[PDB]
DNA sequence: GGGGTTTTGGGG
DNA sequence: GGGGTTTTGGCG
DNA sequence: GGGGTTTTGGGG
C-alpha cells in the first residue's frame, strides 16, 4: 500500500499511458497539501514528496476572487486544498525542469484550490523530490522501456546481420564503430519521441506572472 | 605553530589552538542558509580514541570538529575514514559532555588533509601518485605549509592510524544501525555495509546495492559526482540515512544533502571483516524474475575473474568516440554495461548456424548437417544510460565461430530445430534479455568496427 | 577598505 | 554542532 | 590584533 497519494497518482499515470482517464478512480479526490515553497518555485507535499502544481488562469483568478486577503505567492508553510484537479503527461528538457525525468512530466493541473488558513499539519519526514526517487524513476525508464522496444520491433526488420566473414579473418579488416549505429525509430531529431500516449495540452500560468498579479 | 593533542587541548583558554588528528567519521559540506557552509566530523589520537572499556564495550571515544565557511569550497571532503586532518586556529569548548573543536575557515582557521595510505581517494580514482609524503592532497585557502618539525608528528600519527584501524573497528556498533532494523527508527541513523552492486541508474545517478552484517539488502541511490569513489565489493559508512516508506517494490534508503558515504583505509579490521563475511545475493533478483514487472535492476551475466579489475566504458564513448579518442583507439578489448531491446534473428531457432571455415559463410540448419561446425550468430541490439535519450540503439554481436563467447548461454552450440532442450533455454534466457530491468556487463572484443562479446555469461 | 571580532583605535 | 541549499533545484 | 592588501591610517 503506498502511503505517498503523490507517487501513487503519478505512478498509475505513467503505468496506464498517461491516459488520466484509467487511473483509478478513487483517487480523483481532493488533495491536502502542504505548501513547501511559494517562490521561485510553488511547491507543495503530500507528507513524503514534493511536487509543483500548475495553475490555470481560472483558477487564479477564482482563489483571488473568494480570498482577497490571500496572496498566493505568500502562502508558503501554508496548508491547501486541491478541490478540482487532473494529470496529464507533458515532454520537457529535464535539464532545465528539475520536477521532471527523462525528459518527461507528469503534471498536477490545478483547476480550484482553497487555502485553510493557519491549519497546523501533522509532523512528517523531510519531502524530497518525487522525481528523484528511486522506484518512480524506474517507474519512468519502464515506461520509456516498453515504447522503445515496441518502435525497434516495428523499425528493425529483415534480420540485418552483419555478414560473419566481416569478423572472420578480420586480420586485414579495419571498420569504423559507427557501422553498429541503428536508429530506434522513425522520429525525426536525434531524440526518441515515438511514444504512443497523447501529449496533454492545457494553459498554465507561470509562477511568476502570479507574481506580479500580487505585486507588480 | 605548536600542535597539542586532543586530550590535553584547554577547555578554557578558549585561544585558538591546533592540532593533528585522524579522522573517522564526518558529514559531507552542506549549506545551511543564504551565507553558511558547515562541515561536522569526528576525530581522535592517541590521547583520545577509546571510552573507558570495562562496560564500554570497546565503543570509540572521540572528539567533534566543525568547521564553519561562507564557501562550499573552504570546507573539506572527506570521502574514507582513516585519513589526518591538521587544523590551525580551532577554540575548543565542551558541548553535551564531549570536546568540541570549533573553527571560521571564513575568518581565520585553516585545515589540510593528509593522506594515510599510500595515494588519497581521488588519486586512487585516477591512478596518480603522491607528490610526496608530507603533502596535504587537500587543505583551505590558497596555500598550506609544513614545518620540518611536523614530518615526525605526520609519520607517527599515520604509524598510529594504522595499529588503530588494524586492532580495533573504530566504527563501532554503537555508531550505526543493523539494516534490518532500520525501519524502526524514528529518524535518520548511519549504516556500515558492503557494496554488492553499482547500477548506473543515468547521467548523473548510481543505484548502490547494499547488504550488512544483519543480511538485510537495501538500495540507495548515490550521485556521480558527489560519491566517485563508490565500488563494487567494497565496505563503506553511510552517515545519515532514513527509510523510505513509501518504497513498496524495494528495500530504499534515502540520503540527504549533508549525507556521507566513506570507505576505510587499508588496514581496517572491520572493512576487512566485513569484506570476506558478507556474501553476494541474488535472492532479489531471483524472485524479481517472477514477476511480469520488476522495478529492481538484475545484472544477468558475470565476467571472467581476470577483467573484474578492467574499467567499464560506456556506448556512448565505444560507439560514438571509439574512432576519435586517443585512449580509445588504443584499445581492442572493452568492458561495458547495457540492457538489450531486441535479439536477432527474431526465431531463437537461427541463432544458431552452420559454419565453413574455408568460405567464411555461414547458413541455416533447417536443412541440416549439411552447413558445417554449428556456431551462434546472435546480434543483441543494446541502450545504456549514456546513451537513453538518444534515438539510437547499438548492435553488440555473438559470433562464436572463433571462440569467442562461446558459452555465454551456459549452452553449447546445437541445431536448435533439433535439440528441444537447448531451444528452450535459449527461448527463457530471451525473454530474461529483452525484459525490463534486466541488464548485461560484459567484457567486448573491438574486430573491424564491431564488438564481440567474450569471456561473459549468464548467471541465471 | 572591509571581515570577523572585540582590537572598539591602530600595525606592518 | 546528528544537519535542510538551490546562479547548485542530479556535489552543495 | 592580525590577513591580505594597498587602505599604507583608519570604519563599523
Ligand atoms: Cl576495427
Ligand atoms: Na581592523
Ligand atoms: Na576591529
Ligand atoms: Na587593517
Ligand atoms: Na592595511
Amino acid at each position: 500500500q503506498q502511503q505517498s497519494a503523490f507517487k501513487q497518482l503519478y505512478t498509475e499515470l505513467f503505468n496506464n499511458e498517461g491516459d488520466f482517464s484509467k487511473v483509478s478512480s478513487n483517487l480523483k479526490k481532493p488533495l491536502k497539501c502542504y505548501v513547501k515553497e511559494s517562490y521561485p518555485h510553488f511547491l507543495v507535499t503530500d507528507g513524503y514528496f514534493f511536487v509543483a502544481p500548475y495553475f490555470t488562469k481560472e483558477a487564479v483568478n477564482e482563489f483571488h476572487a473568494k480570498f482577497p486577503n490571500v496572496n498566493i505567492v505568500d502562502l508558503t508553510d501554508k496548508v491547501i486544498v486541491i478541490n478540482n484537479w487532473s494529470l496529464e503527461l507533458r515532454r520537457v528538457n529535464s535539464a532545465e525542469v528539475f520536477t521532471s525525468y527523462a525528459n518527461l512530466e507528469a503534471r498536477l493541473i490545478v483547476h480550484s484550490f482553497k487555502p485553510n488558513l493557519q491549519e497546523r499539519l501533522n509532523p512528517t519526514r523531510y519531502p524530497v523530490n518525487l522525481f528523484r526517487d528511486d522506484e518512480f524513476k524506474t517507474t519512468i525508464q519502464h515506461f520509456r522501456h516498453t515504447a522503445l522496444q515496441a518502435a525497434i520491433n516495428k523499425t528493425v526488420k529483415g534480420d540485418n546481420l552483419v555478414d560473419i566473414s566481416k569478423v572472420a579473418d578480420a586480420a586485414g579488416k579495419k571498420g569504423k564503430v559507427d557501422a553498429g549505429i541503428v536508429k530506434a525509430s522513425a522520429s525525426k531529431g536525434d531524440e526518441f519521441s515515438d511514444f504512443s500516449f497523447k501529449e496533454g495540452n492545457t494553459a498554465t500560468l507561470k509562477i511568476a506572472d502570479i507574481f506580479v498579479q500580487e505585486k507588480g | 605553530y605548536e600542535y597539542v593533542e586532543l586530550a590535553k587541548a584547554s577547555l578554557t583558554s578558549a585561544q585558538p589552538q591546533h592540532f593533528y588528528a585522524v579522522v573517522i567519521d564526518a558529514t559531507f559540506p552542506y549549506k545551511t542558509n543564504q551565507e553558511r557552509y558547515i562541515c561536522s566530523l569526528k576525530i581522535v589520537d592517541p590521547t583520545l580514541y577509546l571510552k573507558q572499556q570495562k562496560g564500554a564495550g570497546d565503543a570509540s571515544d572521540y572528539a567533534t570538529l566543525v568547521l564553519y565557511a561562507k564557501r562550499f569550497e573552504d570546507l573539506p571532503i572527506i570521502h574514507r575514514a582513516g585519513d589526518i586532518i591538521r587544523v590551525h586556529r580551532a577554540t575548543l569548548r565542551l558541548y553535551n559532555g564531549q570536546r568540541q573543536f570549533n573553527a571560521n575557515v571564513f575568518y581565520s582557521s585553516s585545515w589540510a588533509l593528509f593522506s594515510t595510505d599510500k595515494r588519497s581517494v581521488t588519486q586512487e580514482i585516477n591512478n596518480q601518485d603522491a607528490v610526496s609524503d608530507t603533502t596535504p592532497f587537500s587543505f583551505s585557502s590558497k596555500h598550506a605549509t609544513i614545518e620540518k618539525n611536523e614530518i615526525s608528528i605526520l609519520q607517527n600519527l599515520r604509524k598510529w592510524a594504522n595499529q588503530y584501524f588494524s586492532s580495533y573497528s573504530v566504527i563501532s556498533s554503537d555508531m550505526y544501525t543493523a539494516l534490518n532494523k532500520a525501519q524502526a527508527q524514528k529518524g535518520d541513523f548511519d549504516v556500515v555495509a558492503k557494496i554488492l552492486q553499482v547500477h548506473e541508474l543515468d547521467e548523473y545517478t548510481n543505484e548502490l546495492k547494499l547488504k550488512d552484517a544483519s543480511g538485510q539488502v537495501f538500495y540507495t541511490l548515490s550521485l556521480k559526482l558527489k560519491f566517485p569513489h563508490v565500488r563494487t565489493g567494497e565496505v563503506v559508512r553511510i552517515r545519515s540515512a532514513t527509510y523510505d516508506e513509501t518504497s513498496t517494490q524495494k528495500k530504499v534508503l534515502i540520503l540527504s544533502h549533508y549525507s556521507n558515504i566513506i570507505t576505510f583505509i587499508q588496514s581496517s579490521k572491520l572493512a576487512k571483516e566485513l569484506r570476506a563475511k558478507i556474501q553476494d545475493d541474488h535472492s532479489v533478483e531471483v524472485a524479481s524474475l517472477k514477476k511480469n514487472v520488476s522495478l529492481n535492476a538484475v545484472v544477468l551475466t558475470e565476467v571472467d575473474k581476470k577483467h573484474a579489475a578492467l574499467p567499464s566504458t560506456s556506448l556512448q564513448d565505444l560507439f560514438h568516440h571509439a574512432d576519435s579518442d586517443k585512449e580509445l583507439q588504443a584499445q581492442d578489448t572493452f568492458r561495458t554495461q547495457f540492457y538489450v531491446t531486441k535479439i536477432e534473428p527474431s526465431d531463437v531457432k537461427e541463432w544458431v548456424k552452420g559454419y565453413d571455415r574455408k568460405t567464411k559463410k555461414s547458413s541455416s540448419l533447417k536443412g541440416a548437417s549439411g552447413k558445417g561446425d554449428n556456431i551462434f550468430q546472435v546480434q543483441f541490439l543494446v541502450k545504456d544510460a549514456s546513451t537513453q535519450l538518444n534515438n539510437n540503439t547499438y548492435r553488440v554481436l555473438l559470433y562464436t565461430q572463433d571462440g569467442l563467447g562461446a558459452n555465454f548461454f551456459n549452452v553449447k552450440a546445437d541445431n536448435l530445430h533439433k535439440n528441444a532442450d537447448a531451444r528452450k533455454k535459449l527461448e527463457d534466457s530471451a525473454e530474461l534479455l529483452t525484459k525490463f530491468n534486466s541488464y548485461v556487463d560484459a567484457v567486448v572484443e573491438r574486430r573491424n568496427g564491431f564488438y564481440l562479446i567474450k569471456d561473459t555469461k549468464l548467471i541465471y
